[PDB]
């Protein structure tokens, strides 16, 4: 017998498939040829690509997927788009796997969805543990206009409870060239800065700081991006400026490095032109979460043989039969994947418990100087 | 043969805000000129703030001959969804309520943008030399609606500290911590409910004295009656847009005052809701722009749908006429700018008292002016 | 009637002719079609190319040129090579025009040669006037191994007379990549540095300083190269680090900018690959001195019609007839050329009197902030 | 059929240094074994230090059957030129004199490199905690020959100051300025002439007291006799390489002592010149390497020329044998290294006195050791 999974991946200028969709087509292709998981069960899926910034179509696409009969739905990888699919799912009691952060309203009354991306509310605490660690008196968090500062609410609470003069500043989401921004920072002796943006935007700022002469041992930047390790810090590793961040990818394991190794022997998406400053050869965390998004569910489904993909119909139908339950099996399932150990909270469902690896910028490049976790605090070296 | 327009309302009917009634009162007045095409307004109730549920509603509005869509006014998610569809249908969207996280654009809003609201609170603190600020955020969105304010000033115990209220956790330890940091100024941000509640357990801590100064961002301040929690020395500011300059204002308040204990007499009538106020002027603004567009180009509405990729030809046209609008309603001057926000309007800062309210000052869309 | 001049230009990897030889073929081509100088006289020359670092051949080549009959000898452009030609000239009383600095022994008993390149002994004073101007207490001059520190003798004398703690350091002439050098400098708070090298070597160090994070407003480098203006300081003009140097090319004149303009409408030597960081479009001072090396002599020859190119023979012959005199006419001739006003000393013959233009690195790029000269001192702005 | 070798000498004959005689004394000793091929040495006088004049000389040496070229020893420019030609002719060049600004390479030098000379003066100051240095440079080349020294220490009034002596300007204001900066240590650098002159007008300023300490870099120190300028407390160091360990040393000094007032008796005989010393050992080193090369490969010298681009086949061969040389001459151990400099030799630091000299210490090519 076979099971039909979901699949919603927005188009990309790269090629036929983005690094996101590839992670899915690669995950549901390893489980089959591996008796370790889902022995007497074969997996299939329905690919449904949509447009960027398009949620309307995303609704009719996700709905059509439920019409063909599916047990779960993956993607899309956009805030608005996935926000729509999330509702259609919780309305028809169908699991909605997510591998990317999205602006979720605090009035979220949904219950059928799970996010593998490290909860930013619990990730912000990891940042604060570094601030107090470096006896920081002041700091200036600079977030991107792409998303509000709600994602950093915990950082804004520190000045109230903890002793720290935080200052907010916004990055020009228009272009990466923001001289005037770095200008005022050097005028206010703002040496302590915390950049909140992906490895793309982040690299676009480092190139500017070097041109601003703000790259010295006087400055110390902390990035929220989990793709810090995948950043060409060659032109800066000789400078002296310190850099700290996190990495959820447990590359300190053979079983983990083995998968990523076979991933680089497939690119499809040709390596981006050397302009932004990305170190080609390392898999992005965006695709890492998608590989673990399939496993975390493949374990919850194996322990629930009594399940048949029913053909639902949005706008007018009734919740899925084996839905309210199959979702509970996912919010309790654990799996040791690429992004460390997976474990959803026993309440909100969001993944607030995980393992990160503190990394700094030494004279050689980027090395791990410790680890972090919600249970323990900070174990440095 | 008629000027139709949908109105996605999420308001209740039993002891609600009186929005479904606000629209009716508007349509009646418009059809009191006798002499052209009539003006009909379709109402579309909403159950729960959900993208899913709202999408189904729009596929019932398009098939009809609509010109514009009003509301929701208390449904953040259900509001953003309507904008997205209205954008790919060229059908103007009169937003009048929530506003979060601002590509296809085609809609105007009467409700004060999060920029003007934050700029207003900033101008108020100006006349106090920016004392020790300490906003009592009620939710997470409290940081977005007041984004321009939080970024404006440094974040610390001596300039501005933010404290969020956990759900089912109430405003208890909060006000306490404020007393520890000898904070005087406090700016609460929540609905009319939490606004009355936070100050309640506050006044019983000497927080109601003249020593402290509060600033409510909630627009439901004129209806927020504080009985047994306020004093003669207390300082509780607020905001309002109700312009008494409109001769129909007295009649408007009359309809809601009676209808309240006429259908749901299980409580007293607080006062004219801000939601109903926006709904009223909204209908007028729409018919106003269409009236001008019917002078230049014959306006024909052809049934659309969610399946068809068709758009309303007179969409972009009406959008320009909904930009050059000049209507004096129960909210002041109704004018829009490039982006589509409301400008050139006043923002009377009211202050509670022993009985009623007292206009202490006013905030313009260019400069502040109190006393 | 016509006159035969000299010509010794070493080969180059660029093309058939180097930027040096081109300046000569261009100078002796403008004087002809211009009644302003040498009206009833036409000029010709004998091209004699040699190898690099080769002085032996350079001797037999220069000697053969005297065999064909010549009034003067230009080039070569090498220390050792030109050092040999200089001797053969003073031995046969034949003028030897030089457009490049070379290690001249203090026991130089020669008398038939003239250098248009600003005497480094008198140029060093220009550097000191900037040191005292910026109230410098300490400084670290870093010269290249290519040449001894004798060229900077005046800078080493300052610590004795003037109040200044100077420190000497050598640049790896092997490769431009000298991290360890810049290392020790940042460890000793050596913010005040004076680089002594061409625009090639100089640009090779700036790229390193930026990677060392030593490019900030804390540092202030002073270059001896006269090709400072012809240096792409785009990646640094935004930083904040200050840079000062000199420029003998009087570009503040229409008559001067006109010649250089027509020079860029001929390249022949294709612009160097964008790697070193040279701003293409500006003529090098090396070729500028060669253009003025022909004029400064064309004026001394016009006032000496009684002159016939005799056929001499090195190793065994007698000094040139109209030689001892024609040389005196050159050590007294003045000419307003590209490199400002030309005027040889009334003793050693070396050009110790000239006009330089102080240039600094402002937020726009490189602008002139004053001038300098031996007669006056310093006129800033 | 014979072992020839040119020797470009620039030394005079009338009251000179006695180099032309030094070579003769060497050849005679070599031809005192009786038993192989003889050893002839051609002499090539030079007039004035000039590249031009020297080039003509080499085109007369090549045509002959030469094996190596010695000197010049007092001609900086005329020396560098000979090296360049010897390089493109594979004909070894035994440099023994000047050294400035160090591509084709094929030559060895007996004269202490500018590195060891500067390192020696550095080791001396070491035993004095590096007092206030103040070198009295005589010329511009004084900075190159002592390059490793000037760069070694900071340049200031408290560590090391350099003062050059202008030509026809004498050592007057100089020593004066030294007294102003309370400088004790002074290191003069010049020939035997200026070395005697600078100290002359110095001793008449109390500069000859034991309070001050001088260090002469000139190698003509053992011959530099100071009569009427020195005292019993004065401190004037120097350098020497004359190894008395050589039994032929006494006979060597004898030849020059008589020949001096035998041809030019218009003055007294100072002492064995360093130039003649190097010339003597030089000839031995050459015949030594050739002797070993004549054991492995038959050595044949074929007439070359400045016109022909030919080279001496046994050039690189002899160069390796001129590297593994071990000769004990009037200068100590004669050994070379990779580059071709002299190493494993001693450097006796002599100090003038009441009458003669006094070996106060010695400097090795690895560590210092005084007293």
């Amino acid at each position: 017998h076979v099971l039909r999974f979901g699949g919603i991946f927005e188009y990309v200028e790269s090629g036929p498939m983005g690094a996101e969709e590839l992670a899915f087509r690669f995950a549901v292709n390893t489980i089959n040829r591996n008796r370790t998981l889902l022995p007497n069960t074969t997996l299939t899926y329905d690919t449904q690509k949509i447009n960027l910034y398009d949620s309307f179509e995303a609704s009719k696409k996700a709905c059509d997927q439920l019409s063909l009969g599916v047990a779960a739905i993956f993607g899309p990888s956009h805030s608005s788009s996935a926000n729509a699919v999330q509702s259609i799912c919780n309305a028809l009691g169908v699991p909605h796997i997510q591998t990317r952060w999205k602006h979720q309203v605090s009035d979220n009354k949904d219950s059928f969805y799970v996010s593998l991306y490290p909860d930013f509310s619990s990730l912000s605490r990891a940042i604060l543990d570094l601030v107090q660690f470096f006896k920081w008196k002041t700091v200036t968090v600079v977030y991107d206009d792409s998303t509000g500062l709600i994602r950093l609410q915990e950082l804004i609470k520190a000045p109230s409870r903890y002793n720290l003069r935080l200052k907010i500043r916004q990055l020009p989401a228009d272009t990466k060239d923001a001289k005037p921004l770095l200008k005022e920072m050097k005028r206010g002796k703002e040496f302590h800065v915390i950049f909140d943006c992906s490895h793309e935007m982040a690299a676009g700022i480092l190139k500017q700081a070097l041109a601003m002469g703000m790259m010295t041992e006087y400055y110390h930047y902390i990035f929220t991006t989990l793709d810090l390790f995948a950043l060409d810090v060659e032109p800066y590793r000789y400078s002296g400026v310190n850099m700290t961040g996190f990495r959820i990818l447990n590359t300190e394991n053979t079983q983990v490095s083995s998968i990523i190794e076979k991933w680089s022997m497939e690119r499809l998406q040709a390596p981006p032109k050397p302009d932004s400053g990305l170190l080609d050869g390392f898999m992005t965390t965006d695709a890492a979460l998608m590989y673990d998004a399939v496993h975390v569910v493949s374990v919850a489904v194996q322990q629930f043989p009594q399940m048949t993909v029913s053909s639902l119909q949005c706008n007018r139908h009734k919740p899925w039969r084996f839905g309210t339950r199959f979702m509970s099996l996912i919010k309790e399932a654990h799996w040791e994947g690429l992004t460390g150990r997976i474990t959803f909270n026993k309440t909100n469902g969001l993944r607030t418990d995980f393992d990160l690896d503190v990394i700094s910028l030494k004279e050689e490049g980027l090395e791990k100087i410790g680890t972090w976790d919600p249970a323990s605090g900070l174990n440095m070296t | 043969s008629s000027l139709r327009m949908a109105a996605i309302l999420d308001d209740q009917t039993v002891c609600g805000r009186g929005e479904r009634l606000a629209l009716a009162l508007a349509r009646e007045q418009i059809n009191g000129i006798i002499e052209k095409a009539r003006v009909e307004v379709d109402i579309f109730e909403l159950q729960r703030d959900s993208q899913y549920e709202t999408t189904d509603t729009m596929c019932q509005i398009l098939p009809k001959g609509v010109v514009s869509v009003l509301g929701p006014s208390s449904s953040p998610a259900s509001a953003s969804t309507v904008s997205h569809i209205c954008g790919e249908k060229e059908i103007p969207h009169i937003k009048v309520g929530p506003e979060e996280t601002p590509l296809r654009f085609a809609s105007v809003s009467l409700y004060p943008s999060n920029e003007d609201v934050s700029l207003a609170v900033s101008r108020i603190l100006k006349s106090f030399n920016y004392p020790s600020a300490s906003l009592i955020c009620a939710k997470a969105e409290c940081l977005l609606r007041l984004e321009e304010l939080v970024r404006g000033f440094l974040i610390s115990k001596e300039t501005l500290s933010v404290r969020m209220l956990d759900d089912s956790r109430d405003p208890t330890p909060l006000l306490k911590e404020i007393r520890d940091d000898k904070v005087s100024t406090i700016i609460i941000d929540a609905n009319a409910s939490i606004s009355h509640l936070v100050l309640r357990k506050a006044s019983e801590l000497g927080m109601t004295s003249a020593f402290y100064k509060y600033i409510l961002t909630t627009m439901d301040f004129p209806i927020l009656h504080l009985d047994g929690i306020v004093e003669d020395s207390s300082n509780i500011l607020g905001f309002s847009m109700f312009n008494t300059s409109h001769p129909f204002y007295p009649e408007f308040v009359r309809s809601l005052n009676m209808s309240w204990r006429e259908n749901c007499e299980a409580s007293t009538y607080p006062g004219p809701a801000l939601s109903a106020a926006l709904m009223f002027d909204a209908v007028h603004v729409v018919v106003s722009a269409v009236r001008e567009l019917n002078r230049s180009q014959e306006i024909g509405v052809k049934p659309l749908a969610c399946t068809s990729a068709n758009i309303w030809p007179h969409g972009t046209s009406l959008m320009n006429y909904l930009r050059m609008v000049e209507y004096d309603g129960l909210t002041g001057r109704v004018e829009f700018n490039s982006k589509g926000q409301r400008t050139n309007y006043t923002l009377r800062i009211l202050e509670k008292s022993r009985q009623g309210h007292r206009e202490i000052g006013v905030w313009y869309s260019n400069r502040t002016l109190a006393m």
